[PDB]
């Protein structure tokens, strides 16, 4: 994976010339948002389960999937539904901590669409819970970190479709 | 039918080991050139060769006498050659005609196959082509065929290749031994079969002859024992860095754990134990657990400590569930700390890869554990074992029929493929001739020809791809506006059509000296209609340099077919018909078979311009499952936000 | 740097970053204005530093620049000064990562099978990032020079 | 993180019937504490015989500071 | 397609080796069960849009699936499940006089979950809805044909698993 | 919408948007408070025409409401006022977009099926919303009727 | 594709509500900002090329991209990524005007990271042509609708991102 | 602790800490004196802060207190205060050390088994420290108490 620091090491490390004013400015800026980061984070991770347990009644649950013949009907499917978006939630906050999409592009969907589809799982319906976490998580952190935790949460949306 | 496939990549068994097969694969598995010992097992054997040669040339020569000698001694009451193709325990010679010639037939081929084998296994110079094809065959043998007179018969043809050949004690101790080593192989009954015993409930239990193992190049097998000398205790510990890392990083980066080292050469730690602590290590966590997948991961984590891929869809199931409670130290727990690892390699033993050869293989993931043992595998990050044993129990998925890797990108321009070496995501579905893929219209749901086939050439009124059609006058069809008239307001309409017919042949606006002059101006006149033109541009040359020539000829077939119908092939019959046409007429014929269709007629007419008319399940997932365009009423519950009854 | 150290090991764990991880990157973040000003002095002279290291390496040891050296020609010494130049560059990254693993990755690993290949000797190239410690800690601050002599002594001691 | 120096012989049940080579059974290692509830009950389920066990790291009745 | 026929001629044509005695017992036993195929089939060619009304009337007509929100809602989504229903209809016909759910495979089943997934077709609904018209169908023909139709339907819905 | 339909048909020229149509999208945007107005008193009065349009429905064909028709019952006729609410919505959403794409799409693409499936006439659902057009008309100022009339015929004259 | 009018009445479609004074003040918003979008688009229509041009030469134009080595080095790569941004301009005016992003993602952003890595297009120089459009655009055409066309070319970096 | 991971982590890699690692302990040792504050704050007020959050834990959810429920009784009510007075000492333990470490190892592993054998409400238990939370940040200055919420935080996060 890659931070917004190492990003910008590598972006000058494959040119190689040394970091410039420009680049130290990137720096600069994460340095400055690094204390909205670290804030977010505890929040999140008090909260991680109560976050999922407010998406999945907010769009999944009482739907179609939940009902017999859908995705979501055994117990084993819905645990591991569950265990998805606390995949997801818990790999958005890495990214969000980073300060980068590289570690979402790397562990949480580089070989996820092809799984999916195999397995039979709806990726409208996932898409749908992510951005019902987007909305909770928003909520409950602010609309300064809630926009940020929400780039990395639509990144996984993109990966996805 | 199965509803899906893991992949049929070769497998190459080891029928019989040779000299120069035994000395370079041994060295090959411990990744070293050949030493001075392994040299001078080739050098011994090149100096022999040519001694070797002189044996079987004389055996194979006289093939024919060794045979007809052998057959008279045993067989009696009359001529066992009518119909070619020392000590006795107590043998009774065999009739002829009570054996039957079927019988007879049998006995004569085995009899000049057992000296064939006897002089493939001197110019081989290994006796493992006898080992392995004489062990257990005393057993089916007995059946129909006496065991007595067979032992006498290979002790005459002992001898009988003895006096022929006597050249010195040096040369005829080849044949004596090769000889002493197939009858003792023949008197010995047939060996128990290798069981490969189930580890769990998800896993079924298998059975290996020995013979199969008797052939196959045995894996080398390294086992720390304190007493070792560090020297084989080094390589010991190589071999256990090319087992978890797939190669030898220690001497490729310098990348090593002495920490661990020291305390498995002194003998605190196992080999379980090292193992364990060397794949919860962060030098393992870089590379196999941090690059991938939590399920690519995982596939790996089997291949680098039990040494086989996942057996099962449960097992794939049950290990997953554990790596999303503790993570990688808890999967690697798992798999030290299971019923398997114990048995196979117990304590002591570095894993080993055991594949084709090794063990008998299970017919449920054999393509995915056949990539998996390349060391080509940390480079597929889609997971291969999950993939497959999901879509084992499923239908046919939406895929095209000849692989996944077939399916263009649904996109504006741009002939874009999944590639079959760049990131392996090869997904092999067995599709069959008449298998219609189900396509979405672009248009109104019942405007489908799978349902409604008299609605084919009904446009999409606002839902799907804007249509082009030649309705409007061409300039200067009549001769009304005479000369003069230079505002002619019929004329930005046919350059828009061009424009338009362009962007569908080619996804995008071509540049200044590509574009076809002479085909424009013959439309703008009236002389052809736009199929004809249509036809023009994708029979040019520059549409074979720019999508036919640099893809795959199905890939290519299929772009044509989304460009010029706008429509994926809904199976085999529709692209085996084209691929014929490919093969024996050409590209040409090709563009002119999709126009001159009578699909391509019913959607288009003479003035019409092609249009994007079906997609790929897929490809729409593309565009509308996105964090825009998405509906709120696809895959979500909605509830009628009402204010409240208090408000 | 310590925020994809600490991610990458409560990805192992599968588990959140715990709050004692979470001050450590706390305490980073906003001690940074000292880490970017170190490295602002150090590609300030970044000739400078090289030019004077290297002169005092040949000086001491001449057997480097000496026919039948590894470094002995016209290109060679470029090379030799080129490579300096990245090695410092190395050091500036680390600098600005707050941690190793940027020296590491890039420049570090397998260094000792890379200069056994160009048959380069790997302690005289230990030396020269010690020149290059005692030049940079010259136009630095005494706390400023030791936090980035950390990352030198570093970079010597995986070499040596 | 605690250690066990534990001394056990675990004799093979399929050694027969799937023809794999003898290896030593009686073995003296060091077994850390979080796997070793895993690592007994593996040993004693083949059949194996524990004969000596031994906390050679940690200090017996620790609450704070384990690994 | 492979029908009742065409099976035995693909297993005796493999084999290589014209049709033996049991081969023409497993035609005969066809033929013997073709008079019933026939009438079933001509009776749900002539009741075809009643089935479906029928069904759609049990089990998606006055439910949240219909209503506002839902997938089968709009027009152009209603006239597209009466259409699927009446495709699911007329393919479990075709199987039924066929004797086979190879056609449901080839056609019907032929990555039927990814389509469904993808544009937001409710799993559970249809399932529901195949069961509908399998219930009717079974009233309307008889306990013998109607069973033996509800092989092949739920033979679609256990495909949509 | 008119944007929506400029927008498309400049994607499938794969150009920039026409004066014309720029000034055909600014001639739309002035006049959007008209359309707004007109939106505001069908949803203002959506109970009123509704009633009105369905009494004179039921009138004028008996045959709907009478035991065996498809309208019968205190049930059917609630489905059939609500059948009508829809589509007065769909003419609202008409109004507002400036276009008969909203109207085609939600409610008039596949209502011949639909209609045949459930055994409702489909000329007496024409007849339906041509009774709503002319409460409607009588409600508003002859300006807005004879915009509203334009989305009104549209879904008359399909579904006839 | 969904304007801003069509997205308020889809809204209000799935709920199935009449346009209540929420839906009409989302409403009165665009049409309050449609002579700032109209005249927008007039201005970019009219400097196609000239933002193409300017573009190119801030970010792309004399670095190792351009020099051998580089991907947009021929003049076949060149006149292809010349083609892109203006691609990129067009429908990120087609968004302006819309007041939606819905065209990017059903049109533009549809497996365009898929594309692009397959080819070998560097993201991060792409990224960077992109945001030399976006102030180039706000240079020409102004404060507010220079940031509304800058809010939907931020959409393309962080859908290529 | 900050330190026992830190070295655990330097260990694992089998090398000497970072300069970046180094400097985490050195940031963790300066305000080493200011995590005694929170510490002795929460120490010195230990009656008030375990009865003041107790009485709260009634009044908030009244089902414990209730007939047939957990903590019914004299005893069994005075065994819900002396397990919040043990939690208030692993709260102590963790910020003096820095880390969640201390607060696992002695309480919190295993809780869920813990408390599931006794027939606990597990949410009760989370609901309780977290009004020990609420009555901790009142006391306290508002640096120390966000300091302390995260470790407060991670007692109720693990036991939801
Ligand atoms: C009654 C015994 C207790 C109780 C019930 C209760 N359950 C829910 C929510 C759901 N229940 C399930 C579980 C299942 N559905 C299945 O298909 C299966 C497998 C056979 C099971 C076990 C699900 C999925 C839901 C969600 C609803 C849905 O279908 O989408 C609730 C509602 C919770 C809420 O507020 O949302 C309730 C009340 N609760 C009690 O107190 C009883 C002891
Ligand atoms: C919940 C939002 C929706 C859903 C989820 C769902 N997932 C599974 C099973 C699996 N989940 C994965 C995916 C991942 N593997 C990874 O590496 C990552 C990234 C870190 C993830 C998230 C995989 C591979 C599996 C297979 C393991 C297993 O068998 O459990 C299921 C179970 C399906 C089944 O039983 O076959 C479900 C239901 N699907 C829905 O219905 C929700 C909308
Ligand atoms: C310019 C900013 C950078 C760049 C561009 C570049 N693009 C291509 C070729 C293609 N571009 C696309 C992408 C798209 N397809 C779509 O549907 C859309 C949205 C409407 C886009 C933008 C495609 C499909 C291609 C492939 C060929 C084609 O034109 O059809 C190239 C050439 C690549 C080649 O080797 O052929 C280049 C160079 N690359 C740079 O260096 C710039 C930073
Ligand atoms: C035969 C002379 C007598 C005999 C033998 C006997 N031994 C065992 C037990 C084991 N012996 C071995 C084998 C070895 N371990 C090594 O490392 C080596 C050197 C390479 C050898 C020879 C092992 C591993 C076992 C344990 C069982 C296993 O296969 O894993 C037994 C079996 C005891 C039991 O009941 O389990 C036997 C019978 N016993 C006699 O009566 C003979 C006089
Ligand atoms: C409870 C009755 C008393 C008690 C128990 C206690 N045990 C441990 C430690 C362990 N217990 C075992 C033993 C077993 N392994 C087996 O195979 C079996 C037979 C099925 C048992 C019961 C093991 C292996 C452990 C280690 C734990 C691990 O996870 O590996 C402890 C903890 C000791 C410590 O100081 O950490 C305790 C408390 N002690 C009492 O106070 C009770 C009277
Ligand atoms: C009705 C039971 C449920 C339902 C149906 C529904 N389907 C669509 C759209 C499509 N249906 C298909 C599927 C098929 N076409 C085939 O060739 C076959 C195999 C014989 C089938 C079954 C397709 C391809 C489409 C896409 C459009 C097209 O006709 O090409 C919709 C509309 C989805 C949309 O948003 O456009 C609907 C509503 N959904 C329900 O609510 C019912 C439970
Ligand atoms: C009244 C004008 C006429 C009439 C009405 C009638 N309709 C139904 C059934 C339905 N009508 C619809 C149609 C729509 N619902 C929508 O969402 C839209 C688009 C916005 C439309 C146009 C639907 C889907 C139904 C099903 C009802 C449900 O929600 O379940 C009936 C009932 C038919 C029956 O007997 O089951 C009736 C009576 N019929 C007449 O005779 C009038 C001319
Ligand atoms: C001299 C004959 C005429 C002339 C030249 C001129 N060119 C540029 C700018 C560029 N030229 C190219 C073209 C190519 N680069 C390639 O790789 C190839 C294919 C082998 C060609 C032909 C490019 C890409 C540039 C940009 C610079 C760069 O490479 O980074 C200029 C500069 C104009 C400007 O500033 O935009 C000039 C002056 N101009 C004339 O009038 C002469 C007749």
């Amino acid at each position: 994976m890659q931070d917004a620091i190492t990003a910008v090491i590598n972006s000058a490390d494959v040119q190689g010339k040394y970091l410039d004013g420009a680049a130290m400015d990137k720096l600069k800026s994460y340095f400055a948002s690094g204390e909205l980061r670290v804030r977010a984070a505890s929040v999140i991770s008090a909260n991680a389960a109560t976050i999922v347990k407010e998406a999945v009644a907010k769009s999944l649950l009482y739907s179609d999937v939940t009902r017999p013949g859908g995705n979501m009907y055994t117990t084993r499917r819905y645990a591991a539904c569950i265990r998805d978006l606390d995949y997801y939630l818990r790999y958005a906050t890495y990214a969000m901590l980073a300060g980068d999409a590289s570690i979402l592009d790397e562990r949480v969907l580089n070989g996820l669409k092809e799984t999916y589809n195999s397995l039979g799982v709806p990726i409208s319906s996932t898409v749908q819970a992510i951005q019902a976490i987007k909305e909770v998580t928003a909520s409950l952190v602010g609309a300064d970190a809630g926009k940020e935790m929400g780039v990395y949460l639509d990144y996984i949306c993109s990966g996805l479709s | 039918s199965v509803k899906a496939s893991g992949g049929s990549s070769l497998a190459r068994p080891q029928l019989y080991q040779t000299v120069p097969v035994s000395a370079i694969s041994q060295a090959e598995q411990q990744d070293r050139f050949l030493e001075g010992s392994e040299l001078n097992e080739l050098t011994a054997y090149f100096q022999s060769g040519a001694l070797r040669l002189e044996i079987a040339e004389t055996l194979t020569q006289n093939a024919d006498l060794i045979v007809s000698r052998a057959a008279n001694r045993i067989f009696t009451g009359g001529s066992p050659l009518s119909y070619l193709e020392p000590i006795p325990p107590g043998f009774r010679p065999i009739n002829i005609a009570r054996y039957g010639p079927s019988n007879m037939q049998k006995s004569l081929r085995d009899m000049s196959w057992f000296l064939r084998y006897t002089t493939y296994a001197i110019v081989a110079g290994d006796p493992n082509i006898i080992v392995v094809n004489t062990r257990g065959l005393k057993e089916v043998i007995e059946n129909a065929c006496s065991i007595d007179a067979t032992i006498v018969a290979i002790q005459e043809m002992r001898a009988a290749s003895a006096d022929y050949f006597r050249n010195n004690a040096q040369a005829k101790e080849i044949v004596l031994q090769y000889f002493d080593i197939l009858l003792s192989e023949f008197k010995a009954p047939t060996p128990a079969n290798k069981v490969r015993q189930g580890p769990s409930n998800d896993i079924q239990g298998l059975e290996l002859p020995q013979s199969y193992f008797n052939a196959a190049a045995k894996r080398q097998k390294y086992a720390m024992k304190p007493g070792l000398s560090a020297l084989e205790k080094n390589a010991v510990i190589k071999a256990a860095y090319r087992q978890i890392f797939e190669r030898d990083i220690t001497k490729a980066y310098s990348q090593s754990i002495s920490y661990l080292e020291s305390q498995v050469r002194n003998g605190d730690i196992s080999m379980k134990e090292f193992v364990r602590r060397l794949a919860k290590s962060p030098l393992y966590r870089k590379q196999f657990f941090e690059p991938f997948i939590n399920s690519r991961a995982l596939e790996l984590a089997f291949r680098h400590i039990l040494g086989r891929g996942p057996s099962s869809r449960e097992e794939v199931q049950k290990y997953f569930s554990i790596v999303s409670s503790g993570g990688l130290p808890a999967l690697v727990d798992a798999l030290v700390d299971s019923q398997e690892y114990a048995d196979y390699f117990g304590e002591e033993t570095v894993p080993y890869l055991r594949g084709l050869g090794v063990e008998a293989q299970e017919c449920r993931n054999w393509g995915m554990q056949q990539d998996l043992f390349s060391y080509s595998a940390p480079f597929r990050k889609v997971p291969q074992f999950i993939t497959t044993f999901a879509q084992y129990d499923r239908p046919l998925p939406d895929q095209h029929v000849y692989g996944s890797g077939n399916d263009p990108l649904e996109i504006q321009f741009g002939a874009i493929f999944p590639k079959e070496t760049r990131n392996p995501s090869k997904r092999p579905a067995p599709f069959n001739k008449d298998t219609k893929r189900i396509l979405i219209h672009r248009g109104p749901a019942v405007n489908n020809q799978v349902g409604n086939p008299s609605a084919v050439g009904e446009f999409p009124g606002s839902l799907g791809a804007k249509v082009f059609r030649l309705n409007g006058g061409l300039p200067g069809a009549k001769v009304g506006k005479n000369t003069g008239t230079s505002v002619k307001f019929g004329e930005s309409s046919t350059q828009a059509l061009i424009r338009a017919a362009y962007r569908q042949v080619f996804g995008r606006d071509l540049y200044e000296g590509q574009r076809l002059s002479v085909a424009e101006i013959q439309l703008e006149n009236g002389d052809i209609s736009v199929r004809e033109f249509i036809k023009r541009l994708a029979k040019s040359e520059l549409f074979l340099k720019l999508y036919w020539a640099p893809h795959y000829v199905c890939k290519a077939i299929e772009y044509m077919h989304r460009r010029l119908l706008g429509r994926p092939t809904y199976g085999r019959q529709e692209m085996n018909q084209y691929f014929d046409i490919a093969s024996k007429q050409g590209f040409y014929a090709v563009v002119e078979a999709m126009i001159d269709s009578k699909e391509y007629s019913d959607a288009f007419g003479e003035d019409t311009v092609p249009y994007e008319r079906y997609l790929t399940p897929g490809g729409l997932q593309m565009r509308s499952a996105r964090v825009g365009s998405l509906r709120e009423d696809i895959g979500q519950r909605v509830d009628k936000e009402v204010t409240p009854r208090f408000v | 740097s310590i925020v994809t150290k600490s991610i990458v090991n409560a990805d192992a764990e599968a588990r959140y970053l715990s709050p004692g991880e979470l001050d450590r990157i706390k305490a980073f973040v906003t001690g940074g204005a000292a880490r970017l000003r170190i490295a602002e002095t150090l590609t300030g002279s970044r000739e400078t530093i090289v030019k004077q290291a290297g002169d005092r390496l040949f000086q001491k040891r001449p057997d480097i620049v000496s026919p039948g050296g590894n470094a002995y020609g016209e290109e060679m010494t470029a090379t030799c000064l080129r490579d300096m130049d990245y090695y410092l560059r190395l050091v500036t990254y680390g600098v600005v990562s707050g941690d190793v693993t940027p020296i590491e990755e890039i420049g570090l690993v397998g260094v000792r099978e890379m200069y056994r290949s160009l048959g380069t000797p790997i302690e005289a190239v230990a030396q020269s990032v010690r020149e290059m410690k005692e030049v940079a800690s010259g136009l630095m601050s005494s706390d400023d020079a030791a936090e980035a002599s950390a990352y030198f002594d570093f970079v010597i001691g995986k070499m040596s | 993180m605690r250690m066990f120096r534990i001394t056990a012989c675990v004799p093979s049940q399929t050694r027969i019937r799937t023809q794999r080579e003898l290896q030593n059974t009686y073995f003296t290692k060091l077994v850390p504490y979080d796997n070793w509830f895993r690592e007994q009950q593996r040993i004693m389920k083949m059949g194996g015989k524990i004969v000596k066990v031994e906390l050679a790291t940690g200090r017996p009745g620790t609450n704070a500071g384990l690994a």
